[PDB]
RNA sequence: UGACCCCUGCGAUUUCCCCAAAUGUGGGAAACUCGACUGCAUAAUUUGUGGUAGUGGGGGACUGCGUUCGCGCUUUCCCCUG
């Protein structure tokens, strides 16, 4: 049961790849072995150009696909 | 569980869940069913839609590939291991 | 378990199909406890495509939609273990 | 295609539609319901129960514990010692059990047909509480290099008591394995 | 599991009164039983035996599905063995 | 642990590709290596199924959710094959 | 540093209305105020709101349950 | 520190730790004997 | 209102009608019979629901655990 | 390919006793040490129990919108193909 090594996207602004097509952005605060993700300050990034920021959000691993820092840690 | 091991080094083609066929030489192999191929190429089958025609095949080179064993499907050997000899 | 009573099936010809429509008409030569089976001298028929003769194939359980048996197959006197 | 992108044509339904089994009188076939190997060994483990609690009750009604010729003396001064050496003789059993009192009589049971000694002994003491003297301390002795215990005979004094072969008695020398220890004595 | 024990019935008092009990009684009494797999088709027959994945034996089953107007399409198959993962529904005969 | 995961350790720090299930390739530089497949890349180049590309600079990605990965050809030569 | 159990504990002790996300699904999505949940990530709502965006319209359910692994992103308000 | 002494009646071996009531924890019998020594002893025919 | 957890509350929603709805947009409601430590649910007196309108009356059904989308009471 | 006949299966190590061509070649006992041999944590997010379903394609008649007249979307019947 090995986490993984996310220290280095520890505090950094990143943009998450879901299953169905759907893209996140925010900050990383914390991970877990499952690769259960917590990123304050997410915005929604819809299908369409409109922007909708709710602030602190929860992101199951089972349905995260990619994370890239935006930010180049 | 010599079933695998005495297919080592062969040249197999590894069937995918989408439809694609990677054809490379099976180098080793483990409990997942992860394996190595060595010199691959991707083979896929294209619907036509224009008329009727041949199936559209587009190759593709791709060298040392890692194939996961969950998105394998099946693997049957192409031809016997590239042979060294003159 | 069963998987065991899959394993038992060694030698026997069977049909078996798999979750992407694709069929496969063989013998069976070796099983796994992760349900992979090895047949030998099998013919392959992929959806929308034609019959293939292969003289092996090895199969990953989790592809697999389902078997079909022989009829003479002793199911009373194979399930005791 | 991609699982997201991809355009279900004809995505899964139901199964309304597709009620055509059969009906009720038509019940499934009653003798399609055994096993091999699994039933006959319950039937035999249950014939030989029947059978030997059978025989317990006619051995009940045919022999009676307490109208025994061998057994004599009063029941609370009797003594029952058992787990002992084949090879002790009287005389050491009379050394090692006189200690607590004086003993009016010994008996020592001995196979009907075989002959060989059974292993256990009555010893009949002539006050009762020499007997009860005996009771704590006897119990873990060693006669002959083997341990014995040693407790008053409820053959005759405990009410609904009886032996191995009547399904009663004490000590799992030989219980299920690994569920009685042999160091732990009576 | 909650009993860590090799010795753990618990898949045995599992398959007697938890829900998959459908399919002891189902091999029991011998009563036919329907299927909605992935397939999107319809597998109609008896049970003989089965495990915790949910693996049945069947026999004298019959296949049904339907294509496209929707053209309907049955087979028969006389033994067979199901995979779990694949199925959708069970459903005894409701009589 | 594994022979394919025992390639990819040593794999590490080389420039390889990776395809996931959504479709996506990735090929750039590895920078760590994981036993459950999860691996970090750098300065990746992105195709979709569509065809269109992206520029990334550090990316991560699950080890469950990648198809396959290529690796240089020049790893046949490691000295346990 | 804050877990994800953490802010879920957190969240319901809020009683805030927590949206959740479907796998494989977009279009669909619930909403509810959580009561608890489990280490498989399976939450459950008081009065659950089903909202679609291509139909705007709120489907009242009530106290329900959902699968952690039908859930893809949680929401507050 | 082991100190086995064997019993008199049942030729036991036994441990016996130093404070420890003499008996033997086979036979409850009182009367022990140490063990023949180790050290090496020799002895000029004569 | 104490935290109720997911195998109490469908604990409790054992033995009363309960609707289900499935990945693919059918639905089944029925009395909960009894589950098992995967939500494996078992019904009875069920009625299939296609695309939200009763398509009609099965009767027992089991239904495995990573079929469904999500339950719901009454 | 293979009847009959042998072990119920260990690569290595340690101690006791014994046969012995007596430092070797072997047998009767256990001891706890590595192996990825099996069962359970293994059907509850990372491979060993699915959101990768397989749900089509093409030839004739048969609608409409845009049009570069090649086509993108869209609506019907008969045929070959899986
Ligand atoms: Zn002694």
């Amino acid at each position: 049961a090995h986490p993984p090594e996310l220290k280095k996207f520890m505090d950094k602004k990143l943009s998450l790849k879901l299953n169905g097509g759907r893209h996140v952005q925010g900050i990383l605060r914390g991970f877990d072995p499952f690769m259960n993700l917590v990123i304050d300050e997410c915005v929604e990034m819809a299908t369409s150009g409109q922007q909708n920021n709710i602030g602190m959000v929860v992101i199951r691993g089972n349905s995260i696909i990619m994370l890239e820092a935006l930010e180049r840690v | 569980s010599s079933k695998m091991l005495q297919h080592i080094d062969y040249r197999m083609r590894c069937i995918l869940q989408d439809g694609r066929i990677f054809i490379g030489t099976f180098k080793a192999f483990d409990k997942h069913m992860n394996l190595i191929l060595c010199d691959c190429d991707e083979f896929r089958k294209i619907k036509p839609k224009n008329s009727k025609q041949a199936e559209r095949e587009e190759k593709r080179v791709l060298g040392l590939v890692l194939l996961r064993g969950e998105n394998l499907v099946s693997m049957t050997v192409e031809g016997p291991p590239p042979k060294d000899t003159g | 378990k069963l998987v065991r009573f899959l394993m038992k099936l060694s030698h026997e010809t069977v049909t078996i199909e798999l979750k992407n429509g694709t069929q496969v008409h063989g013998t069976i030569t070796g099983v796994d406890v992760s349900m992979n089976t090895h047949l030998k001298a099998v013919k392959m028929t992929l959806k929308n495509r034609e019959p293939v003769q292969l003289e092996t194939l090895s199969i990953r359980g989790n592809n697999i939609r389902y078997f079909i048996l022989p009829d003479s197959l002793p199911l009373d006197t194979l399930l005791v273990d | 295609k991609l699982p997201h992108e991809k355009h279900h044509n004809q995505p899964y339904c139901g199964i309304a539609p597709y009620i055509r089994e059969f009906e009720d009188p038509r019940d499934a076939p009653p003798p399609t319901r055994a096993e091999t190997r699994e039933e006959r060994m319950e039937r035999k483990r249950r014939e030989k129960i029947e059978r030997r609690q059978q025989e317990v009750e006619t051995e009940l009604k045919m022999w009676d514990p307490h109208n025994d010729p061998n057994a004599q003396g009063d029941a609370f001064k009797t003594l029952f010692v058992a787990r002992v050496n084949y090879d002790t003789t009287e005389s050491k059993l009379r050394r090692e059990f006189e200690v607590y009192g004086p003993i009016k009589r010994i008996h020592m049971v001995y196979s009907k047909r075989s002959g060989k000694p059974r292993g256990y002994a009555f010893i009949e003491y002539e006050h009762e509480r020499d007997m009860h003297s005996a009771y704590k301390h006897a119990d873990g002795k060693k006669i002959d290099g083997r341990r014995v215990l040693v407790d008053v005979e409820r053959g005759r004094t405990v009410k609904g008591w009886r032996p191995r072969r009547l399904g009663g008695g004490l000590g799992g020398t030989r219980r299920g394995g690994a569920d009685v220890n042999i160091r732990h004595s009576g | 599991e909650m009993t860590p024990e090799e010795l753990q019935k618990r898949e045995e008092e599992e398959f007697n009164t938890g829900p998959l009990s459908v399919l002891t009684q189902s091999v029991k009494n011998n009563t036919q039983v329907l299927i909605n797999c992935r397939n999107n088709k319809k597998l109609l027959g008896r049970v003989k035996a089965f495990d915790r994945h949910c693996n049945m034996v069947l026999e004298n089953v019959k296949e049904m599905w339907t294509e496209v107007k929707p053209v309907n399409k049955d087979r028969y198959i006389s033994k067979m063995f199901l995979r779990g993962d694949s199925v959708i529904v069970v459903l005894r005969n409701p009589l | 642990i594994g022979v394919p995961i025992k390639v990819l350790h040593e794999a590490e720090g080389h420039i390889v590709t990776c395809e996931t299930n959504t479709g996506e390739v990735y090929r750039g530089k590895l920078i760590e290596a994981e036993d459950n497949m999860n691996c970090q890349m750098s300065n990746i180049t992105v195709t979709y199924r569509d065809g269109r590309v992206a520029q990334l600079e550090q990316v991560y990605i699950r080890g469950s959710k990648i198809r396959f990965l290529i690796l240089p050809d020049m790893l046949k030569n490691a000295p346990m094959l | 540093m804050v877990q994800p159990i953490n802010l879920i504990f957190r969240y319901l002790q809020n009683r805030s209305r927590i949206q959740v996300w479907l796998y494989e699904q977009v279009n669909m999505r619930i909403e509810g105020c959580i009561i608890g949940f489990d280490e498989y990530m399976n939450l459950v709502l008081d009065d659950a709101e089903e909202i679609h965006s291509k139909t705007k319209s709120r489907k009242q359910l009530g106290r329900i349950m959902l699968k952690g692994d039908n859930i893809t992103l949680l929401q507050s308000v | 520190q082991p100190m086995i002494y064997i019993c008199g009646e049942c030729h036991t071996e036994n441990e016996i730790k130093s404070r420890d009531p003499i008996r033997c924890r086979e036979c409850g019998y009182r009367i022990m004997y140490k063990k023949r020594t180790k050290r090496l002893v020799v002895f000029d025919a004569r | 209102s104490l935290p109720l957890n997911p195998k109490p509350f469908l604990n409790g929603l054992t033995g009363k009608p309960v609707m289900v709805k499935l990945k693919w947009g059918m639905e089944y409601k029925g009395y909960l019979v009894s589950v098992d430590g995967y939500m494996n649910m078992q019904l009875a007196n069920t009625e299939e629901y296609i695309d939200g309108a009763l398509s009609g009356h099965l009767g027992e059904v089991l239904i495995r655990c990573n079929n469904v989308l999500y339950i719901r009471g009454v």
